[PDB]
RNA sequence: CGCCUCCUAAAAGGUAACGGAGGCGCCCAAAGGUCCCCUCAGGCGGGACGGAAAUCCGCCGGAGAGCGCAAGGGUAGAAGG
RNA sequence: GGCGACACACGUGCUACAAUGCCCACUACAAAGCGAUGCCACCCGGCAACGGGGAGCUAAUCGCAAAAAGGUGGGCCCAGUUCGGAUUGGGGUCUGCAACCCGACCCCAUGAAGCCGGAAUCGCUAGUAAUCGCGGAUCAGCCAUGCCGCGGUGAAUACG
RNA sequence: GCCCGGAUAGCUCAGUCGGUAGAGCAGGGGAUUGAAAAUCCCCGUGUCCUUGGUUCGAUUCCGAGUCCGGGCACCA
RNA sequence: AUGUUC
């Protein structure tokens, strides 16, 4: 259903982080504080991190992933 | 059933609208 | 008759092949061989009986009445007790074999569990090929036919095809064809 | 570690006897081959006594080839005077051996461990042996 | 009688036959009877002929379904584990991905139960 | 403790010892007279319910199949199906 | 991240065990509420949700609201079924700036289960049981099947 | 070490003639009780000594030994 | 008519 139409969500600061790989070029892979925003193209293989609230769980980020989110790729809490 | 929809022994037990309680 | 393969391989298929290929004698060429037909269950005694009831509509459904092989001992068996019979069979080579098919194929056929597919694959690596199954009223004449009824049944094929070269060329040459 | 057996899979029945077939054997398979003396039959023991001292004798390591196999046990009924049976059955195995028949052939090690390995092999049992050249192969 | 692979039904009216088969959404069903109107209030049995064979094809051909709905099935879940998705390790695991509650019920993916035992000792309440 | 196949047994035939490894004291109306008929085990693969093994066809492969029940010989110009 | 952790044991609520169960065009009737920056008439896009848009009352004329349980005609033939919901995929939605863990839905497809549960342990002598519902608080928007509150129906039975 | 007889689940023991394995107990858990013991309820954990045979089939016909019990070893 | 514990 993905509802929202636009506007949906996203922070400001990760942006500014974004343009510049597509800008001054792909660089170096990075790394996050916390958590909760859309998935899009411009961006994915160009892997970071993801510091689950507990300890960092990045995910080189792809295309599977069309154009879900976040949120299900987003693991944490224990088990085995 | 009770705990089905697409009727109205859910829609009441729930509280939904939808295409199944306007009118025209 | 004279319809269909008839005057469509006997003045088509060969018109094609010509150049779409180079090939030298006639007797020679993606010919042919025989048309094979064989079944098998696993139950024996249930009653004797049952087993007969296949015995009843299957064989002449096809529109042909062929040689039996039930029973085979009150043993143990690994893979069942059952007195050990297997199943039945015969084949054909004759118009039965043309008109015949010409309608279970471009009928029962696509009428398939799932259309839009075809096993051309299940190839051997000559005129040898085979594909199981588990159908009845797919039939063109069976439509239906028998609820009471129901079993499974299987299928064998022999040409020249000195590999599934000839054979697969008879796949697209009307029909059967590619799982894709 | 390593306390088992070995001797065809099974069993092959359990009778025969002997004779001496004067010796046999050909060329070899392997490098500084090792050469018998004396015509008998084998224990699975008098073996295993050898290859050992050479081998840690052979410290990094050694290797030779190993010409025969087991054949016949025995009997020697334990104790009293004697009918039927078959003692000394799963009690030792022989292997067929022929006056000078070959047994094996070292390699990897040069005449440094390599002589000492016959002269010393030999030494574990009450014949001897010499070295490989030829012959063909 | 074959609206597709291997159409069953027959023994009743539509209004008896109908969506009780697998990828099943009675829409298009007003619709073969809305476009154009291949009413309900006719036996299977008598289905008229010209009504049987325009509503065959009708949705046999072009119409992917059935089959094409297990199809979906593995992309969803399969597609999932074959890359990075949590709810990935749900289905694979018998676990219900539809992610709701937690030690209440599973009959799901996997479904019964093996157990194991208790604090020796260990009460009920 | 009577007999059945091979070993021992030293190539005619025989050959012994509380020496090794196996057997029978039944069964059959059809497992029997008689005439036209196959092939095998099986390795390959093609192929619903078929993981060896459901089953079937083409290749190869002559007996290792196999022929009341032990072993042995004979044997597919089969006794043998 | 996290008490909304998972292999299993007791409870207490909502439903299938469906053919007095089935559905609809329509058509009939309670109390308690609760209305302010509040209940939104009503036309409609929309099959719908939503939402647009706009009056009342400026407040017991203006809102929730229509009803529900019925009537009826019109339509299945105990099949584990015009049964059933687990469930599983998605398409829009919507307060919250924003709902992956867990949001509350308009709408598309899914058929666990199961013919009433061992041994047991549960209310209640009159509307009594039982039943179909509507409004209270809380939370900003919620899975509150909560407990709160009110009724259109409405049996048994008790030697002792 | 002679022979006869002897190795079922946790273990106390069945299984006349082979082809859908038990009970007694056992323990598991629900239903008890204030709690607990006596229950009522329902189940599944055995390669029936490895290993080697017939038979299509072996827990039951066949051997091997690790072991298990009975009898076993006298004038000399 | 038969029934044990803290």
């Amino acid at each position: 259903p993905r509802s929202l139409k636009k506007g949906v969500f996203v922070d400001d600061h990760l942006l500014e982080k974004v343009l510049e790989l597509n800008a001054k070029g792909e660089k170096r892979l990075i790394k996050t504080w916390s958590r909760r925003s859309t998935i899009v193209p411009e961006m994915v293989g160009h892997t970071i991190a993801v510091y689950n609230g507990k300890q960092h769980v990045p995910v080189y980020i792809t295309e599977n992933m069309v154009g879900h989110k976040l949120g299900e790729f987003a693991p944490t809490r224990t088990y085995r | 059933g009770k705990g089905d929809r697409r009727t109205r022994r859910g829609k009441i037990w729930r509280g939904t609208y939808g295409k199944y309680r306007p009118r025209k | 008759l004279d319809l269909a393969l008839k005057r469509k391989y006997y003045e088509e298929v060969r018109p094609e092949l010509i150049r779409r290929f180079g090939y030298q004698n006639v007797w020679e060429v993606p010919r042919l061989e025989k048309v094979v037909i064989n079944q098998g269950l696993g139950e024996a005694k249930e009653d004797a009986r049952i087993l007969e009831k296949a015995a009843q509509e299957l064989a002449l459904i096809t529109g042909q009445k062929p040689a039996v092989t039930r029973a085979k001992k009150s043993i143990s068996n690994f893979k069942l007790r059952k007195g050990m019979p297997i199943g039945l069979r015969v084949t054909l080579r004759r118009d039965r074999m043309w008109i015949f098919l010409e309608k279970l194929l471009n009928v029962a056929l696509p009428r398939i569990r799932d259309f839009r597919g075809l096993n051309p694959n299940s190839f051997d690596g000559r005129g040898n090929y085979n594909l199981g199954l588990r159908e009845q009223l797919i039939f063109p004449e069976i439509t239906y036919d028998m609820v009471d009824a129901l079993r499974g049944m299987d299928i064998a094929v022999v040409t020249t095809a000195e590999t599934d070269e000839e054979a697969r060329a008879l796949l697209e040459l009307l029909g059967f064809p590619f799982r894709k | 570690m390593l306390m088992p057996r070995r001797m065809k899979y099974r069993k092959q029945q359990r009778g025969r006897l002997k004779g001496a077939t004067k010796g046999g054997d050909y060329v070899a398979f392997g490098d500084f081959g090792l050469v018998a003396l004396e015509p008998a039959w084998i224990t699975a023991q008098q073996i295993e006594a050898a290859r050992v001292a050479m081998v840690r004798h052979f410290r990094r390591g050694g290797k030779i080839f190993i010409r025969i196999f087991p054949d016949k046990p025995y009997t020697k009924k334990p104790l009293e005077v004697r009918m039927g049976k078959g003692k000394g059955n799963v009690e030792g195995y022989v292997a067929v051996v022929k006056p000078g028949r070959v047994m094996f052939e070292v390699a990897g090690v040069t005449e440094e461990q390599a002589m000492e390995a016959l002269r010393i092999a030999g030494h574990k049992l009450p014949i001897k042996t010499k070295i490989v050249r030829r012959d063909a192969y | 009688a074959r609206i597709a692979g291997v159409e069953i039904p027959r023994n009743k009216r539509v209004d008896v036959a109908l969506t009780y088969i697998y990828g099943i959404g009675k829409a298009r069903a007003k619709e073969a009877l809305e476009k154009t109107g291949i009413n309900p209030a006719t036996r299977v049995k008598d289905l008229t002929e010209a009504e049987v064979v325009r509503l065959r094809e009708y949705v046999e051909n072009t119409w992917k379904l059935e089959g094409e709905l297990r199809a979906e099935v593995a992309a969803n879940i399969k597609r999932l584990m074959d890359i990075g998705c949590y709810r990935g390790l749900r289905h694979r695991r018998g676990l219900p991905v539809r992610g709701q509650r937690t030690r209440t019920n599973a009959r799901t993916r996997k479904g019964p139960r093996k157990t194991v035992a208790g604090k020796k000792k260990a009460p009920r309440k």
